[PDB]
This record gives C-alpha cells, structure tokens and sequence, in this order.
C-alpha cells in the first residue's frame, strides 16, 4: 500500500506538470502570432480556446 | 535613431529594431544592445520567430515605427538601398547583405516597415531574404526559403 | 565641468556636484552619476539632510567648487538662469523649476555655491525652492518651504 | 596606433607597446590598456625584464613596430624629444623624463624599436634611462643605472 | 604561357606553373589542366609539402621557368602585382589574391620562380602567405603561417 500510493502519488504530480507544461506552452505558442503584431484581428474566439 | 546596433564583442553582431512600441532583435544574436535605455529591458524568448521582445522606455514609444501588413509586388526600401518583393520573396542583388545584418527592417514608401530581415540565401546572382512578416490577417509569420542561413 | 549629473537607466534625474572637496548628491536621487572616477567612491548618508557624501578622489580635490555662508539678500544664480534670494527664502519663477533639478548648485554673483536644490513649492507668482544651506554660523541646514515635493 | 597609454584612475600612468607583434607593458604600470582589444588578452610575466606580454590580436599582428638589435652610437627619439645613446647607456638631457614615461619605446632612423623605457637617473649634467634592450646576440637583456626609478 | 589554370567545373580552383623542369600543383587544387599536354601527366603526391609534380614533356620543355634560393628582403612580382618579403614571410596587401590563387609563381626582379603559393592568413592590413620556399641551402621548404587556410 505504501508502495502503491508513492507511485500513484508520483505519476500524478509528473502527470499534472506535464499536462500544464504543455497547456502553458500551447498558450505561449498560440498567442505568441498575436504579441508581436499589436493591430490584429485578435479574434475572441482565440481568448476561449488558447486561453 | 530607429536602428540600434548590437556590440559582443566591441564588432557589431546584429541590429535592434523599435516598431510600435516593441523592441525585437535577433534570438541568435549575443551582445548587449548599444543604447542605455534598450540594454536595459528585459525581453522575453519567441523561438518561432527566432527573435526577442518587449516594451520600450515611455520616453520611445511616441517615435516608434509603424507596423503594415499591406505588401504588394514591387520596390522595397531598407538599410542597405532597395528591395525587390516578388512571388511573396523579398530578395536583393548579390552582395547586399551578410552577417551582421540580422534583424535590419525593410520599408515601404510611407515609412512603415513590412518585415525584419533575419538571414537570406546566397545565389549565384541574387539572395533570397529570411524575413519575419505578417499575413493579409496581420498575424506574425516568419519566411524561410530553402537553404537560408541567419545573418 | 564640476557638476555631474546622475543617471539610472540613461536619463538624467538629478546632479551631482563638488563642493570644497566633497562630492554632494541627493539622497533621494537614484542611479549612478555619469562618471567614472567619482562614481568608484562609497558614498556616506546623511539622511537628516537627505544627502550622500564621500571624498573626492585625490587627484580631482584642486578641481571642486568653493562655498561661502554668506548670503546677502539679493538676486542669486544657477543652471536654469536668476534665482531670488529674500525673507530667508530661495525663489524661481513660477514653471522654472521642476522634477530633475535635485542636487544642482546654485551660485552668489562670485561663482560660490550657497545651496543645493532639492525640492520646491509653487507660490502664487514664484516657486519657493527646497535647499540644503549654511546658517549665520556656517552650519548645515536644510531649509525647506511648506510642503515641499522631491524633485 | 602602435603605442598605447596605460590608465589607472582615468590617467595615464605609462605605455603598453606592440613591437614585434607582442604587447610590451611594465609590471610596475598597475591599469588597463587604453586599447579595449589589447586589455581583453591574458599577458603573462617576466619578471626579470619587469615587464608584462602577451600576443596581439589577430588585426595587430601586422600592425606592429619592428625592433632591431643593432643600436651604434647617435640619437634615437621619443615622444620626450631626442635620446642620445653613448657609451653603451641611453642618456636624455636634464629633466627630459620624468613619471609617466615608462614602457614608451625609443625609436632608431627607421621607426624600428631600439628599447623599452623604465626609469632614469638624474646624473646632474644628463639624465640615464633604465631601459630593455637587445643584446649583440639578440637576446633580451636589461639594462639599469644603479639607483634608476621606476616611471 | 608558363602558368595553366586548373578547373574542375569550368571555375578556376588554382593553378599550375613549370619550374626547373616540372610542373606544379596543390594538392589540394581539384580539376583538371586546361593543357592536355601536362593534364595527361602522371603527378606524384608529394603529401610533405602538398604538392604535386611529373616531369615536363620534352615538347613542352621550351616552357620553363628558372628559379633560384637567393631571396633577400624586398619586394617581389606576382599575377596580382607586388609582394613584400621580410623577416622569413612572403606578405601581400589585404584583398590582394584569395581562392583560386594557390600555386601561382612569385618572381624576383630577374624574373626567377622564388615560391610557390599554397594559401594565406589575413593579418589586418596584410595578408601573410603560406608559400614553398627553398632553404638558403636550396633545400624545399613550406612555410605555413598558423591559420593558414588554403586558396
């Protein structure tokens, strides 16, 4: 038992920082166009779905 | 001033731009920027791009350049004279252009820059430009064409 | 020069100055002053002035302005032009002073500093100026109207 | 330039020369070299010619003063004036040197280096320079009046 | 004509010369003579100097140039004009040959073969070569200065 919830323990924290990890750099990479190019459409759409 | 050089050395490796409120240089650029009050910000990473930014100082942001989308075929001007713009390439004669001259802006006739040269291609008579533009939409996209090199 | 101003991130928001072999700069005043030699000097506080001393380097001593406790009623000088000294009150006109002028000297009619600036009010006609003097006796003191602002 | 000054505290406190292709600088000269390229090179020690070296970079390699060992009797020239050489021992007339002066090389009809200077002594009719020279052999020897002051 | 141009594509890669009766070339010069005469020589690699060499067909061996190991300081002949020779290095202004350039002859004012280029090394102002020379006993040699890149 202690064996088991160590490792469901681990493989949730690796989980959760990897799933973050590329929620936050899909974000970066999605509105990063956007950043760079101030008078733009920026449709809000885009704040719903890369946000 | 609209260009800054970029000194690692004490040699210019590279050139900083100010265009609507927002500094870019080159990513693979190393060296302080030479301006004071440039050096002084810290910018963040667009790996797409191959380029940094951020804002600039209050004191600059009332003279920097204006951003355009609206490309059409024809003459370009830049740093080192004229640019041609055809086939969705921005291309120079030979021997215009090289290393250190990373992150120049190219401009059209009103004064608003168009695209941020990056590298380019050495042909037998002309070069190819590796530029950072913007879409018919005004979305941030970068040109490599095949077998560019950074400048 | 004997005056050097102070800069933070490449723009001027006050001066330093030497006055009989002491380097005299606001306290409030944030940034390095634009040298080289006198800025490598650790500088002493005197908050209770809300100035910062230290020695002038040996071989810029000779090079520093003179002072003197006396000061007649009159018309005194500084950077910006006239400065009007009566009923024991430094005085500009209304919109010469403002923010940035903090450590500047003003000089009596023989090139002698008599006080340095650090802040000021607006009167009804003219601006009543904060300054760090010397009494009848040759004390320090700092003078300072009602209300006085940083500059 | 081939001959740069040496500064400790913003001023010149001697020379660091680049003969040979080799830059030549007193040990007893404490600063950096004015030359931001020739001050960013490791140099190493001798010190039983009491100087500093190290190798120039790429540019300075042609850039630089040829030597000679051949030194006969008559005069050489420096920044200082004229330099008579008698008797084997390089004499300047009466106050010539002076602090400062170390490291400037004396030059022959040619423009090439004859020696390095370090010091003098007064005699009371001409003053005798402590200098590094070139030997018969073309072996680096130094030579140095008893008494002699490093400048 | 005593020199041949070497191409590998129709580009010239360097070049040949007859000297004391054989004909030379880099090895590291790819293509073939434009002289089918020589080109249909067999050469022998002479990987200690990076040389190749045949002996030159008696119907070719009218075209032959005399060269000699008598060579003091001075100023020597070439295709691209003068090149200067002192302290043991063949020197040639910057800009002056470059790639294609290795294996053309340096004359002396009698018009005797002194060297042979390989290659060189840009020392700001100048530009060092990397020649084979004879020894004062007539003895082949290459000089190689460090850097050198081959032309």
């Amino acid at each position: 038992t202690i064996i088991g919830l160590c490792t469901c323990v681990a493989i949730i924290m690796v989980s959760c920082v990897t799933s973050v990890w590329l929620l936050c750099r899909t974000r970066n990479l999605c509105i990063t166009p956007y950043k760079l190019a101030p008078n733009a459409q920026v449709p809000i759409l885009l704040a719903l779905l890369c946000c | 001033d609209k260009t800054f050089p970029i000194m690692l050395n004490g040699q210019v490796n590279g050139y900083a731009c100010v265009v609507g409120g927002r500094v870019f240089k080159p990513l693979h650029v190393e060296g302080r920027i030479d301006n004071e009050q440039l050096a002084a910000i810290k910018l963040k990473k667009a790996s797409i791009y191959d380029l940094e930014y951020g804002d600039v100082p209050q004191c600059m942001k009332s003279d920097t350049l204006q951003y355009t989308s609206d490309k059409p075929p024809g003459f370009y001007n830049w740093h080192h004279g004229a640019v041609q713009y055809e086939n969705n390439r921005f291309t120079v004669p030979r021997g215009v252009g090289g290393k250190g001259d990373s992150g120049r802006p190219i401009l059209d006739n009103k004064g608003r820059v168009v695209a941020i040269v990056l590298g380019g291609v050495n042909e037998g008579s002309r070069t190819a430009l590796s530029v950072v533009t913007w879409n018919q939409k005004g979305v941030t996209v970068k040109d490599t064409p095949e077998g560019s090199e950074p400048w």
